[PDB]
């Protein structure tokens, strides 16, 4: 959006870069931050932790009714069965999309997001545009921004999550997938489908 | 607090910007800003609720339009100054140094392995905020409750759009760290936590979808009984 008061992106980045490097140098001299610590956190959230983990949970639920029951009863314990858990997902509650109910998750006050199953949130999820509107016009937002038409008779539950509870959407299994392998089913599961802004991929 | 970060129900903020493919970190400074969280947490700058309170004190126009991880930098500096761990004059001198000398090295330092072991333990072991308390929950599924009209200036999790509204308890989760104390330097003071359902019409009037509701997390002091 045009703001005549705002510097160029390049000038903003240049100033942020200098302020961050200066702060970094002080925390390094204090002995509390190191370059290797920075590199480890980046490796974890670029390569080790991401939405492929949540996809494994979804496909197990789709293919194992007993696991699905455990997942809906205690999301943290069920994900631990697969070795999945930890920081920012200590208290997961999974919620099931059905023919009668559609779930969507937001954090209007901050950025709460289930890192162990999804990785770090995409920028749009953290930004004020999505956060302001989804609690007020979820049906219209899903259609206009995500191309996802939820019929008006179908209930939309918006989970505005400011506590350390972490709500994760279990999307419905797409039609046309009877007997597919777990690997094939995982290709249909997206981060967006676990936030509730899109269904799992069709076809 | 009642700041501009409390955006639920606000209009006019613009369309969603969703670049069809995006990296986890958009620049090297973002990786640094991200990793400073475990470092400053371990060193006692702030806990999670205090971290959020620091962001809530940003200049509002800066909050609305600056890159997300810049908000993290602001809160590190806020708490560094608060605790006496960051000297502002030294930070300003080092900032000018790196403006003029962007490729100058960082200080020499040991790559202490215990700091990396700390990262691995936090990431895969977690930092649970659940706590045991000595009293049972006051409320239960199906109770009709009303959300407080209190408007504290300090940190809380009381979105303006739910204040004074009536809804139904959906689930009791157990007791957890209370933001209204923890974020203001008053300790964990754990309280039972509930999800409460508020209909779109209760929240937004007749501009409300008759087939939508918001499920909002309420710590026990936030809510009082209407109908058991
Ligand atoms: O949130």
């Amino acid at each position: 959006t045009e703001n005549i008061l705002r510097k160029s992106d390049e000038e903003i980045q240049k100033e942020i870069t200098a302020r961050v490097k200066a702060l970094e140098s002080m925390l390094i001299e204090q002995g509390i931050l190191t370059t290797s610590m920075i590199d480890r956190m980046a490796e974890i959230y670029e390569n080790e932790v991401g939405p492929h983990l949540g996809a494994k949970v979804v496909v197990k639920a789709w293919t194992d009714p007993e696991f699905k029951k455990r997942l809906l009863a205690d999301g943290t314990e069920a994900c631990k069965e697969l070795g999945i858990g930890g920081l920012q997902g200590e208290d997961m509650m999974w919620v099931e999309n059905t023919d009668e109910v559609h779930h969507v998750v937001v954090c209007t006050l901050c950025s709460c997001y289930p890192w162990p199953v999804l990785g770090l949130p995409p920028n749009w999820f953290k930004e004020p545009q999505y956060r302001s509107r989804v609690v007020r016009e979820p049906r219209q937002l899903l259609k206009e921004e995500f191309g996802f038409e939820v019929p008006p008779s179908k209930e939309i539950k918006v989970w505005d999550s400011s506590s350390e509870m972490r709500f994760v959407v279990l999307p419905q299994r797409p039609a046309g997938t009877d007997g597919w392998s777990e690997e094939e089913l995982a290709t249909l599961v997206t981060r967006e489908s676990m936030i509730g802004v899109e269904p799992a991929k069709a076809v | 607090m009642n700041g501009v970060y409390d955006v639920g129900g606000t209009d006019g903020l613009g369309p969603i910007n969703r670049p069809a493919d995006e990296p986890v970190f958009r620049a090297e400074w973002e990786k640094v800003a991200f990793a400073m969280f475990p470092a400053t947490f371990r060193a006692g700058f702030m806990g999670l609720d205090e971290f959020r309170f620091g962001i809530e004190q940003m200049n509002p126009a800066e909050y609305l339009e600056s890159p997300y991880y810049w908000h993290w930098i602001r809160t590190y500096i806020h708490h560094g100054v608060r605790t006496g761990k960051i000297d502002l004059e030294e930070l300003e001198r080092r900032t000018q140094y790196y403006r003029e000398n962007p490729d100058a090295p960082l200080p020499e330092h040991e790559q202490k392995p215990e700091l990396i072991e700390f990262v691995n333990q936090a990431v895969y072991g977690g930092l649970p905020a659940s706590r045991e308390v000595d009293r049972p929950p006051k409320f239960k599924e199906g109770d009709v409750v009303r959300f407080s009209t209190a408007s504290p200036k300090g940190h809380a999790a009381r979105a303006r759009y739910v204040r004074g509204k009536t809804g139904t308890v959906v689930k009791h989760h157990g007791a957890y760290i209370y933001p209204d104390t923890a974020g203001n330097g008053l300790g964990e003071c754990p309280e039972h936590l509930y999800t409460v359902r508020f209909t779109a019409q209760e929240l937004w009037g007749p501009e409300g979808d008759p087939n939508s509701s918001v499920y909002y997390d309420c710590w026990e002091p936030y809510i009082e009984l209407v109908d058991t």
